[PDB]
């Protein structure tokens, strides 16, 4: 079994600045993990998939990459509508199957 | 795609409700099909999965109250619960699986409280 | 006259588990006891046969399947189960008789920074029935709408890359497994 989870948590970001989130996974990693974006009170959205593959309506804005346990993600541009929350998960075996770990939470 | 989700409200302890979720551009007999649940003011987890074939695998937590089908007739999913008062206190998302990892196709969810 | 048990575990490249090897052993003195001296196990099972009493049995056929799966994935292989190995690439029947070899290859198998050229089915419309086998690569259907040959959206490649590196997991490991099924190949 393996568990997930995010080192910033709670992060201060102002719109100048970049942000960079990075998530770990005990006992290491394939190169298969997602990343999530959810608005409060919406359902959230695929932002990130496999290996910095990036999505179709995902901006170039947002680019992750990584490699084996250390995980991340980072935004470039200024960010003009403050986002919320960011999720990892990892596809596992019979008895857990998809592991979502803390989530994460930038503002203003 | 759209998964429009139905079904939910306020179910007793120990009652029971069940949810459909309607697709319409994807076959429901077709995808990896997968139920999420998510408390209020806290993380994600994962309930069910229902592959193209007669599979279906439960999480620890949902395993032998919760009950998935599949209708190709109205190209829906359903869900069956047996609730409990905190098993059951959260919005239920369902989602398709695109390269057996990720979930884009995410619906509305549904409040679904016990009391 | 021994049997060619050599050459099936020793292979320097196996294949994925969407296109399995197999080898129908037959007219040849088995000698089972070769697979413990040379190549450590990890995951040794048999079903409706004796490991120790296997040299003092005689059968028709000993088939041989070998292909590559994932550590925690072997488990898998074994009657009945579900999941996305057994039901999509390669199923055992429920009632076996034969020999399940699994051990680890994490020192020869894994490659410097990928080993893409390992996949398996992720995508199938049904079942498969026991020892069966599918090598098409056709872009499979999502959705009512016809499907192009161009992947896109809602269209997808079946097949998936698995990725192998040294520093992975002991979950994610690359394995190998070897599976001996049962039916003149009397062993000394």
């Amino acid at each position: 079994d393996i568990q997930m989870t995010q080192s910033p948590s709670f992060l201060s970001a102002s719109v100048g600045d970049r942000v960079t989130i990075t998530c770990r996974a005990s006992q290491g990693i394939s190169s298969y993990l997602a990343w999530y974006q959810q608005k409060p009170g919406k359902a959230p959205k695929l932002l990130i998939y496999a290996a910095s593959t990036l999505q179709s309506g995902v901006p170039s804005r947002f680019s992750g990459s990584g490699s084996g346990t250390e995980f991340t993600l980072t935004i470039s541009s200024l960010q003009p509508e403050d986002f919320a929350t960011y999720y990892c998960q990892h596809l596992n075996s019979y008895p857990s199957m998809y592991t979502f770990g803390q989530g994460t939470k930038v503002d203003i | 795609v759209q998964l429009v989700e139905s079904g939910g409200g306020l179910v007793q302890p120990g009652g029971s409700l069940r949810l459909s979720c309607a697709a319409s551009g994807l076959t429901v007999s077709s995808n990896y099909m997968n139920w999420v649940r998510q408390a209020p003011g806290k993380g994600l987890e994962w309930v069910s999965v229902f592959y193209p074939g007669g599979s279906t695998f439960y999480a620890d937590s949902v395993r032998g109250r919760f009950t998935i089908s599949r209708d190709n007739s109205k190209n829906t999913l359903y869900l069956q619960m047996n609730s409990l008062r905190a098993e059951d206190t959260a919005v239920y998302y369902c989602a398709r699986d695109h390269s057996g990892h990720a979930l884009d196709i995410w619906g509305q969810g549904t409040m679904v409280t016990v009391s | 006259n021994l049997c060619p048990f050599d050459e099936v575990f020793n292979a320097t490249r196996f294949a994925s588990v969407y296109a399995w090897n197999r080898k129908r052993i037959s007219n040849c003195v088995a000698d089972y006891s070769v697979l413990y001296n040379f190549a450590p196990f990890f995951a040794f099972k048999c079903y409706g046969v004796s490991p120790t009493k296997l040299n003092d049995l005689c059968f028709t056929n000993v088939y041989a399947d070998s292909f590559v799966i994932r550590g925690n994935e072997v488990s898998q292989i074994a009657p009945g189960q579900t999941g996305n190995i057994a039901d999509y690439n390669y199923k055992l029947p429920d009632d076996f008789t034969g020999c399940v070899i699994a051990w680890n290859s994490n020192k020869l198998d894994s490659k410097v920074g990928g080993n893409y050229n390992y996949r398996y089915r992720l995508f199938r419309k049904s079942n498969l029935k026991p020892f069966e086998r599918d090598i098409s690569t056709e872009i499979y259907q999502a959705g009512n709408k016809p499907c192009n040959g161009v992947a896109g959206v809602n269209c997808y490649f079946p097949l998936q890359s698995y990725g192998f590196r040294p520093t992975y997991g002991v979950g994610h490991q690359p394995y190998r497994v070897v599976v001996l099924s049962f039916e003149t190949v009397c062993g000394p």
